[PDB]
């Protein structure tokens, strides 16, 4: 079967982070508000969003079509973004976290937390992809280039931090012990 | 078409106080209001309950979800004529994330149970209680030239242990211009009225007490909702099954309206039902002579020919609660 | 040129971290006590860092020839740990630090701080090797999957540390910003 | 060749005093002390300052590199049996990393200038005092059956301020048994005697003494380090060139000890050099006949005819020093 645009995407190295936003979500126009000026392409970018088969497609040479691609994935890192706020995708993203697909935290101190992808603003092209680790509750940088190249803004500084009172119970307690400072079995001794 | 009451509100005051699109968005310190968690799931805003940093006084937090400009100066507008009104929702404050502008509106805290669990226990007191506190509230706005147009259950926010009711979310509210054709896509299904269900425009402030009265009858009759369609057109069929098809040929005809054949095929002829055919043992406890005549004067076909506010305060279905609040407020001057 | 075990193994992926630890020290046999021991194929192992042809380096099969190279590697790793502590090999680190062979801070408010090996323990084959941001002040794992395998022993819980008194004015001042839980330009309600 | 005083300490002590290849390792909570940075960086131990956790009191902290398990007994056994003594420096503690076992000894907190930067602004009042200081830690260390072995500046550490001097770095001290032939490859090669440059093995005490005389020499003349050898063969050299090859020769006939040949070719033969000949304006007000009398019973090739600590502090060089001792002692028992 022809997996649709949505599907495929997310299967791409790098680019997993990204839950299927519902085609129910997209074919409702309320949600496309401001989307529908500040992105380029709109029309001819939904169209390969929903695989529907373009008016002027056929009509594009090698130059207009590979820009389409990268309007419609401009698109869709901003409607994912939306997405993962609703009710409806803060169940969806609860998934992936479960099957550890946001990665593990790479402070030693933080045994292995689990941790939840978040853009540096919710501002598209001014920052990279960061992630939060609840435990710390420090954010760090990704652990692959093909997810640390990504923009954040796809994400927003909006989504961890909803995702820790809609799920109360997965806010984990702090570390256990502290980094011990030790040169030959000796603490630095600062006064 | 014109309202029966308050016509000329919004032609007698200024084009300052109705002109929401042309209102000046002074913005608020966003860093004043601190969250604290989430409460209703609304897919046109996100409710949260915060605190002002300062003050340490509990708040609502109301975040807006992407819609027209336009929109949401006209609930910020609405709220601001109508802010300190009786039993209305308080406007606080008005701010924004500064760097996304993602706006929030900052109201006074709830604390309030939900319609639907709340109304299995109360008594036929309560129920006339809170439904003339919610008239207050009705009236106010109407008297201010503004319809709610979104009157449903989630809507009244109550504290029965404060006895305290809000009228909350404007986010459909509209100024009424005498003569103005208004958009019908408002209201939840359930509550919409006939004018919204057979294309009559130039509706007014009685669409509200049409809704009014589709709550009045799911809570007295313990049916909810009380017109259950499942859609726009079984909706009217439902209401049609209860008030006849004679007064709803007699309506069409009175305001030159007609249904599209299929809609006329569907809703049939049915005869006018009485209100004590939906009486039972459970829900009889609730269900007085007075709340019958109150209910059939506010769910009639005619907008013209409902109650208005200031009228159903004083039908006689309210008088013990109008003697309690005169009663109350000698026993507090003396205390 | 013929590139001697030392400068040949510096150069293979992930193993980038490790200096050439000179000649003068390992033809230095004081320093190879304890080594005497609980190192395997203890001679050969050393003929095989100074590349000097072993006497029955011909008749060792492919089991036999295999296992050199994994008991050459684990010594040279202990060596390193206790040249990068003498004043010797405490400035030939610097010069990795200073071209940053030691990556940089996972932590997003690190400023971009450079990091230090270390190992989580001077035992060996106990633990991975991990890097310590001396801005922070925290401890974290490694970058690539090449560098995040290799024993922490072949390092230490001594050397990072030793850098901080070594060379006093590369210490960095704590982070000017701190990580703000905004969920919509809100701070979270921490009571 | 058997020394001249001390002769049989160990012979007449228990086995249990000088066998530290049998000691038992009484480890201390190394969680009692805290490092705080880097002082001297040698590499059979780094040293640190330290302060103990408890007491709060500075501390040295000598972390030993892995040597021979009975090398770091012997250093602690040795410290064991002087700890107190006059000048020596005080052994408080001795720990371990609790994981990868590495040792660490605690001393008293030292607080000194190295002799290289000191040396050059004292006077010649100074001079005596610091290796009359000096004698007194040898002659206790002698007294009780162990030899130094690494006289030099460095392990003489000095707080002019405070006027205090320890003789530090026990890492090659070694017990002496009368008679016993000992590896020569000990002490730094500019304070090496021609014991070790000629492979008399059984040496004694006495080789502590030709290395107090070449600091004494480049002390007074202001020249270091007064032998200045490239390597082993041409200290030897450099020796000869100063003390002559005459007295070379029948020290090497008195203990049947014959250079070889390349050794002997290297020497060649030289006359005795007066210790006048180094005497110049820039240390004149160092250098009086005293000076050069004690200087030359110290530099002897005969270990056997080179003065023990005992007669150094009692010649005539120190009688101001004795003098000044004296009269403290006085003055300290009325207060
Ligand atoms: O009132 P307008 O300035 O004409 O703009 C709104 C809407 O934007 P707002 O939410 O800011 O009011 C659309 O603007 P964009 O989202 O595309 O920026 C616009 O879309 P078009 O530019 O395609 O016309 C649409 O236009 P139209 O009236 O033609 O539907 C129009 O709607 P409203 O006038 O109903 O608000
Ligand atoms: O267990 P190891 O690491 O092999 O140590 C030993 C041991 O030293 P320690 O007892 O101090 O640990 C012996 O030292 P000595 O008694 O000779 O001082 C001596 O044992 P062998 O005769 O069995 O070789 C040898 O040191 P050396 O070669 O200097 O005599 C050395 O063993 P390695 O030669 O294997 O290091
Ligand atoms: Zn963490
Ligand atoms: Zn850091």
């Amino acid at each position: 079967e022809d997996t649709s645009w949505i599907s495929w995407f997310c299967n791409l190295r790098g680019n997993e982070f990204f839950c299927e936003v519902d085609d129910d979500y997209i074919q409702d126009d309320f949600n496309l508000c401001g989307l529908s000026s500040l992105v380029p392409y709109y029309e001819y970018a939904l169209d390969l969003i929903l695989d529907v088969e373009s008016s002027q497609g056929e009509m594009f040479t090698e130059e207009q079509n590979e820009l389409i691609e990268s309007a419609a994935e401009m698109l869709y890192g901003l409607i994912h973004a939306r997405y993962i706020l609703t009710s409806k995708g803060l169940a969806a993203m609860l998934d992936k976290y479960k099957n550890y697909d946001f990665g593990r935290c790479p402070r030693v101190y933080c045994c292995g937390q689990p941790c939840l992808p978040v853009g540096q603003s919710d501002l598209p092209r001014s920052s990279t992809v960061k992630i939060y680790c609840p435990k710390c509750e420090d954010i760090y940088y990704p652990r692959s280039k093909y997810q640390g190249n990504i923009d954040g803004a796809y994400f927003g500084t909006t989504f961890p931090h909803l995702f820790l009172m809609t799920y109360g119970h997965l806010k984990p307690a702090k570390a256990t012990q502290n980094y011990v400072q030790r040169v030959f079995g000796f603490k630095l001794h600062k006064p | 078409s014109k309202a029966r009451v308050y016509t000329e509100v919004n032609v007698i005051r200024p084009k300052d106080y109705w002109d929401y699109e042309s209102l000046i968005v002074q913005w608020g310190e966003q860093d004043d209001y601190e969250v604290v968690r989430k409460v209703g799931r609304g897919k046109y805003s996100e409710v949260f309950e915060g605190i002002n940093v300062n003050s340490k006084e509990k708040c609502i937090i109301k975040i807006l979800k992407p819609v027209k400009k336009k929109k949401i100066r006209r609930e910020i507008k609405i709220l601001q004529n109508l802010c300190g009104g009786p039993n209305i929702v308080k406007l606080l404050d008005v701010v924004r994330d500064q760097h996304s502008k993602t706006p929030s509106l900052i109201f006074e805290y709830v604390n309030s149970t939900d319609f639907k669990v709340l109304y299995p226990t109360l008594t036929d007191y309560d129920i006339r209680y809170y439904i003339y506190e919610l008239l207050k509230a009705l009236d106010f706005c109407h008297s201010q030239g503004i319809m709610h147009r979104d009157v449903k259950p989630h809507n009244v926010m109550i504290d029965h242990e404060l006895r305290k009711l809000r009228l909350i979310d404007w986010g459909l509210a509209e100024f009424y211009h005498p003569g103005k054709e208004y958009n019908v896509r408002v209201a939840s299904r359930y509550f919409k009225g006939p004018e919204l269900l057979v294309d009559l425009q130039d509706y007014d402030y009685s669409l509200d007490m049409w809704s009014l009265g589709c709550m009045f009858a799911g809570m007295i009759f313990r049916k909810e909702p009380f017109f259950y369609g499942h859609d726009n057109q079984d909706q009217l069929v439902k209401i049609a099954k209860v008030l006849g098809t004679d007064e709803l040929n007699a309506y069409l005809n009175k305001y030159q309206l007609e249904l599209d054949p299929q809609l006329e095929a569907l809703v049939g002829r049915h005869s006018r039902k009485p209100w004590s055919k939906f009486i039972n043992a459970d829900n009889q406890h609730l269900v007085s002579p007075e709340a019958i005549d109150f209910l059939d004067k506010l769910l009639r076909y005619d907008h013209q020919d409902r109650l208005t506010a200031k009228e159903a305060m004083a039908h006689a279905y309210f008088a013990q609660v109008r003697a309690a609040e005169t009663s109350r407020m000698r026993s507090q001057a003396a205390a």
